[PDB]
RNA sequence: GUACCGAGUGAUCGGUGGUGGAGGUAGAUGCAGAGCAGAUCUUGGUGGUAGUAGCGAUAAUUUGUCUUCAGCGGCAAAGACU
RNA sequence: AAAACAGUGAAAUUGUGUGUGGACCCGAAUGGAUCGGGCCCGUCUUGAAACACGGACCAAGGAGUGCACAUACACU
RNA sequence: AUACCACACACAAGGGAUCGUUUGGCUCCUGGGACGAGGAAGGGCGCAGCAGAGAGCGAUAUGUGUGGGAGCAGCAGCAAUG
């Protein structure tokens, strides 16, 4: 029967951890990730605005982008040992 | 009246600026007035209280008392003065902290960099006073 | 306190014994705790009180209103005025024949002393005279 | 500190109280009800007989569908019970007051149980699984206790 | 079971080090306001999804 | 907030005594997210039923002895079962 | 999803003590037995106490609003 | 009605309404509109004297230079040679 007794046979596992996004959604037989479309070059279309804002720029650390803004503020000064190269250029 | 529009007059903003202060801005919170004589001995009108200096308590339970500053709590803005304490049920004694502005300085601790700190402030005045 | 308006002294007891003690409780406020006692008019299609069947309670209305002369009169025979300052008593100086003063609850002890001293010399009756100032 | 539920003098009385005890509320108040106004040595003797099945606790308020018993005739009813777990606790509690009495300098006799009360403490939550995939409550109902005994004027 | 991949093992190792209460000294610190670590888990009540 | 007492046909309003520990009104006007018993209403908390219904398909359990401090827990000797 | 102050601490509901009654409301009284009148509210309906439906209990929330365009009235 | 059931009042329980408060939200205005093969955005794993989560940082996981200047919140140790 289709209820409790059929639950006993459910011991196989079709999805594993995706290497691009972490989300335990890589379908091994299809060769595709259901969250991010790996191995396609572009990321997947997200279903709605609510769901996509959960993965935008600024939801993580933004390491590089923050440093760039501070350097731009300072006038891109560079390493002080090498000022002469900068000044010539 | 205030005519500069870059400075805020919001209660919410002024309060956050107080409690979340750090660095030099935190040191400004620990200032106290000098006595009339010291304001002739030195140019300054007020300084940040440090251990070892001598203070008169001018408000609260311990009014009229005099003593040496033992410790400076920066996180919870309070100063501990020698001989201002309460006794527990156990007989054990706990120093009670006083807010900086309720004190007045009577003698300055001149250990370490204090003499240079004072000099730096006097010069900063004259630089603009004489102009 | 046992005081009376002198103009009504020989009449006040007739007046007092004549006042109604009727209450107009809201219908079924006795049946469920969620309905308070405060009057609301019943508006149901079937309702026995609205339809005025014998045995249901009575409803408020204009017929029960007191005569214009007796209305608002305290049991000592005066009408009341609220006061909170020394400068308030100054208003009563022409009216003290029929009106008396009642100091507001929030006025504190130190101030009440100053009000009562002024009341004595102007000859004004204060009904909360004892008040908090018994101690 | 604790505000006992009535006013009796500190001299000539002895007291105890406990909170959140893990004896069952409804059983405990049927026990307390019957030993009210009784003399302390009589109370301790009676409770010893209940533990041995020689006498019973009669039931009056929390009593529906209870069994009938010849031991209940001593209190003019048919219905009675033997709640061992509550009896052991109350007995210990009363015995400690005789220690306090002796140490305080009253007599070990002429003490009478003048006040005793039980209150409900907050529930401790539990669960049981039912049929058709349902889950139902399975909670526990503890209690709070006060006693005051006084010396008879006689 | 006994057979594991390298990727599965690192997930188990990390899931095992994170599963600890607040150390007893932190509770004494003036500024500290946590009662219990809400990220603690039991194998009887949750799945890791290491698969 | 809670007991009493007075004023009003009524919606409501005022005072007194305890509790509480820092804010609050009276008059004239302005703007509204402006008054509840009900919607198999929404969320949270609590009753009666009730010390009641039930908690015990399967091989089975007894005695002594130590702990436990009051676990048919452990160990010896029997009796059974897959 | 929930969860502010280690403030204040209402109602439902429970125990103990003291009083008054046997479902309760309105009118009128005694030292004391009580006398007279009253069916359960809300709602659709010619017609509800209904063998019509919703309602175990308490708190808090909970429903004619904003703009555009013509309009009649009152006021400047 | 000795003890049950109901109501009123005082005391103790049970729950979190009300009033007082707010380093949060929302709306309008002004500025800004600055990423990546020199490896981005996003994911994982490591790093503390006692250290789970979060914050900060990459095996150089609190290094160098400039301007200042008093403590490091608990316990043990550090600090005008900062
Ligand atoms: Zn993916």
């Amino acid at each position: 029967s289709k209820g409790t007794p059929s639950n006993g046979k459910k011991n196989k596992r079709n999805h594993t951890t995706c290497c691009r996004c972490g989300s335990v959604s890589f379908h091994k037989q299809k060769g595709k990730c259901s969250s991010c479309a790996y191995p396609e070059k572009k990321m997947k279309k997200m279903q709605n605005r609510k769901a996509m804002l959960k993965k935008t720029t600024g939801t993580g650390k933004m390491r590089h982008m923050k440093k760039e803004r501070i350097s731009r503020r300072a006038g891109y000064p560079g390493n002080p040992i090498l000022k002469e190269i900068r000044n010539k250029i | 009246m205030k005519f500069n529009k870059n400075v805020t007059a919001s209660r919410r903003k002024n309060r956050k600026a107080h409690f979340t202060s750090i660095g030099l801005e935190r040191t400004k919170l620990m200032n106290a007035p000098l006595s009339k004589d010291l304001k002739e001995e030195y140019g300054i009108k007020r300084i940040a209280v440090r251990p070892g200096d001598m203070v008169k308590v001018v408000s609260g339970e311990f009014k009229k008392k005099e003593g040496v500053v033992m410790k400076v709590n920066r996180h919870d803005i309070k100063i501990e003065v020698e001989g201002c304490f309460v006794q527990k049920e156990d007989g054990k004694k706990i120093n009670k902290g006083i807010h900086p502005s309720n004190l007045r300085i009577i003698k300055l601790s001149m250990e370490k960099d204090r003499a240079e700190i004072i000099n730096k402030k006097v010069e900063a005045m004259k630089s603009e006073v004489k102009a | 306190m046992d005081i009376v308006n002198p103009s009504l002294s020989k009449v006040i007891d007739i007046i007092n014994k004549g006042k109604s003690k009727k209450q107009f409780k809201r219908f079924q406020s006795w049946r469920v705790k969620r309905v308070s006692e405060s009057w609301r008019k019943p508006r149901g299609i079937d309702n026995r009180m609205r339809r005025k069947f014998g045995g249901a309670p009575d409803m408020p209305g204009i017929g029960y209103k007191k005569p214009n002369a007796i209305r608002f009169l305290l049991p000592n025979g005066y009408r009341k005025i609220m006061v909170a300052c020394v400068k308030d008593l100054e208003a009563l100086i022409s009216l003290n024949s029929f009106y008396c003063a009642e100091i507001r609850h929030a006025v504190g002890s130190k101030k009440r002393i100053e009000i009562l001293e002024r009341a004595e010399e102007l000859g004004i009756l204060v009904i909360n005279k004892e008040g908090k100032l018994v101690k | 500190a604790h505000k006992y539920s009535c006013d009796i003098s500190e001299a000539t009385s002895v007291r105890s109280q406990y909170n959140n005890i893990k004896i069952k509320f409804k059983n405990t108040r049927e026990v307390c009800n019957i030993i009210k106004t009784m003399e302390l040595n009589k109370a301790i003797a009676y409770l010893n007989d209940v533990l041995r099945f020689k006498k019973c606790i009669p039931v009056f308020r929390f009593a529906k569908k209870c069994g009938r018993t010849p031991q209940a005739k001593e209190f003019g009813t048919d219905k009675g019970k033997w709640p061992v777990k509550s009896v052991a606790f109350v007995k210990k509690m009363l015995e400690d007051l005789l220690v306090e009495a002796e140490k305080k300098g009253l007599g070990t006799s002429e003490l009478v149980i003048k006040h005793i009360q039980v209150n409900q403490a907050p529930k401790i939550y539990g669960r049981k699984h039912g049929a058709f995939g349902r889950i139902k409550p399975y909670n526990k109902s503890p209690s709070h206790i006060e006693v005051i005994a006084v010396k008879r004027e006689h | 079971g006994s057979i594991k991949t390298r990727r599965i093992k690192v997930q188990l190792v990390s899931a095992l080090k994170k599963n600890r209460c607040i150390p007893q000294w932190k509770r004494a610190c003036p500024g500290f306001k946590q009662q219990y670590n809400f990220t603690k888990r039991s194998w009887k009540r949750k799945t890791l999804k290491a698969c």
